[PDB]
This record gives structure tokens, C-alpha cells and sequence, in this order.
């Protein structure tokens, strides 16, 4: 009967959907750390600087 | 300039370019880097060749 064949494919459908879910989570986690670090590094880059007061010679 | 005695009638013989990476950048290999220059209807394409000896380094 059709009942047996339906159950077999059902298991396969669940496993496939889990794979595509894993890709999206892993990619978002990788891009999270890069975007956070870039923001913090740029903030330090703009604000920081050195200034010359006076120059003397002998 | 190529003339020391009188730099007025001289021309540029050497050019130096200071290069750094951008903030939060992945490493760059300079052997795969190409340099383009345009001057007086001449388009140049310069390339570095890596070597153990007799290398411009
Ligand atoms: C950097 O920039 C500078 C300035 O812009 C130059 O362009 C230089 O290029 C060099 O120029 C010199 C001088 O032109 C060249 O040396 C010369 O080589 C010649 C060889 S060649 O004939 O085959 O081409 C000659 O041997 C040159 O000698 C000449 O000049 C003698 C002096 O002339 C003066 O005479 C009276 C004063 O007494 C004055 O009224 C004049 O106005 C004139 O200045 C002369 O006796 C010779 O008969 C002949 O014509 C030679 O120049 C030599 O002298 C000069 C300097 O005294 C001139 O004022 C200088 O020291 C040179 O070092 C010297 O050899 C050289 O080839 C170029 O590279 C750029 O590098
Ligand atoms: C582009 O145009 C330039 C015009 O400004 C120039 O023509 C360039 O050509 C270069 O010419 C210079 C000479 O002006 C040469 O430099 C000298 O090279 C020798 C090499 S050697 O094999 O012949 O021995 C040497 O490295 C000389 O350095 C000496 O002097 C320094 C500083 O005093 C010191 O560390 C050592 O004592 C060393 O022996 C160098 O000549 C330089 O020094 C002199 C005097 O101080 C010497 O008493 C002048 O100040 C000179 O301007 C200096 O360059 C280059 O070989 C050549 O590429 C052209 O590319
Ligand atoms: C540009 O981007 C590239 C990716 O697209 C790559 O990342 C480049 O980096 C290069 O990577 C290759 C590895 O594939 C390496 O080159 C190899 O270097 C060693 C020598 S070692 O001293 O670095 O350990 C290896 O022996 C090969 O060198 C041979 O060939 C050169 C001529 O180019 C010669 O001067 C040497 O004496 C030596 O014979 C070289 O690998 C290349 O050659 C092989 C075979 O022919 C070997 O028999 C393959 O054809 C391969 O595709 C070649 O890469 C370097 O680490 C680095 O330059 C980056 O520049």
C-alpha cells in the first residue's frame, strides 16, 4: 500500500530540511564576528591620533 | 630628480609608493598583485617575480 512508501520518504524529507537549516545558522554566526570586529576597529582608527606641540634645535 | 647640480632641467628617475593594508583585512600576497600606470599615452602593467636569489627585495 501507499502508506509504507509515504513514511520512508517522510524521514528523508525531515533530514534534508535540517541540512539547509544548519547552513543558514553557521553562515550567520561566521558573519557576526567579522561585522562586530570591523565596527570596533574602525571606531579606534578614526579617534586615535598624534599631535606635535613644539620643535626645538641646538 | 635625476639632476643634482641643477634640478630645474631634470626629470624623475625613481618613484616610491607607501602601501598598507586596510583595517580588518585578510592577508595579501604581493606576487599576485599587478600595478597599472598611465602616462603620456602609455599604459604600463608591472609585476613582481619571486626568487630565492637575484630578486628585487
Ligand atoms: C644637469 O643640469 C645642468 C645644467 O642645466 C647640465 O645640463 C648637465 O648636463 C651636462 O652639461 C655639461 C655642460 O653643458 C656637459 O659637459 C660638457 O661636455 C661637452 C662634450 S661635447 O662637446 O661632446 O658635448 C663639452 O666638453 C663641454 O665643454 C664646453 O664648455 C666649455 C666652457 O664653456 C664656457 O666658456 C665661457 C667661460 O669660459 C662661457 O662664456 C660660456 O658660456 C661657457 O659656459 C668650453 O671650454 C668647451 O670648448 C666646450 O664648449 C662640457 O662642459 C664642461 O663645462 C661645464 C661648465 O663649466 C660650463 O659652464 C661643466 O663644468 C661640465 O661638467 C664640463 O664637462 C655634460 O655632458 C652634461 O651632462 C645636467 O647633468
Ligand atoms: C637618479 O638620479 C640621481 C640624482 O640625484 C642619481 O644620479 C642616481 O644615481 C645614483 O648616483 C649616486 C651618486 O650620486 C650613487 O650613490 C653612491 O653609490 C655608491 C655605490 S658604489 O658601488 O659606487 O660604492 C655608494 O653607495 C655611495 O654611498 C656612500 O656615501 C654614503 C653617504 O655619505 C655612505 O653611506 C657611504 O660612505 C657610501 O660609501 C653613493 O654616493 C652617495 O654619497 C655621496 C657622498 O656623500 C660621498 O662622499 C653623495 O652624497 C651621493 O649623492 C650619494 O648617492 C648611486 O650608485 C646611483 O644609483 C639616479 O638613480
Ligand atoms: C597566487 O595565488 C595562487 C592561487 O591561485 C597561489 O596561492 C600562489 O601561491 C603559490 O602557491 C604555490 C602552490 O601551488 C607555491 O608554488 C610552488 O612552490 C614550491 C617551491 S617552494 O620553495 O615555495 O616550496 C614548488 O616546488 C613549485 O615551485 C616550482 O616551480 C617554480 C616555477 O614557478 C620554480 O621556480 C621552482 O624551482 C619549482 O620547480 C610551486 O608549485 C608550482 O609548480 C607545480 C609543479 O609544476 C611542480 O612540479 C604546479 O604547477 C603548481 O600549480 C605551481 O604552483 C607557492 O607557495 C606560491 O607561490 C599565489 O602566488
Amino acid at each position: 500500500e501507499t502508506g509504507i512508501g509515504t513514511l520512508i520518504i517522510f524521514i528523508a524529507m525531515v533530514l534534508v530540511a535540517a541540512v539547509a537549516a544548519t547552513v543558514l545558522i553557521n553562515t550567520a554566526g561566521s558573519l557576526q564576528q567579522r561585522a562586530t570586529s570591523t565596527g570596533s576597529q574602525t571606531t579606534n582608527q578614526v579617534s586615535t591620533g598624534l599631535i606635535v606641540q613644539s620643535i626645538y634645535g641646538m | 630628480d635625476n639632476n643634482r647640480s641643477n634640478p630645474e632641467s631634470g626629470s624623475l628617475n625613481w618613484t616610491a609608493i607607501y602601501v598598507t593594508l586596510n583595517t580588518g583585512s585578510s592577508p595579501v600576497d604581493l606576487s599576485n598583485v599587478s600595478l597599472s600606470l598611465e602616462y603620456q599615452g602609455q599604459l604600463a602593467s608591472l609585476k613582481y617575480t619571486p626568487a630565492t636569489t637575484n630578486a628585487s627585495f
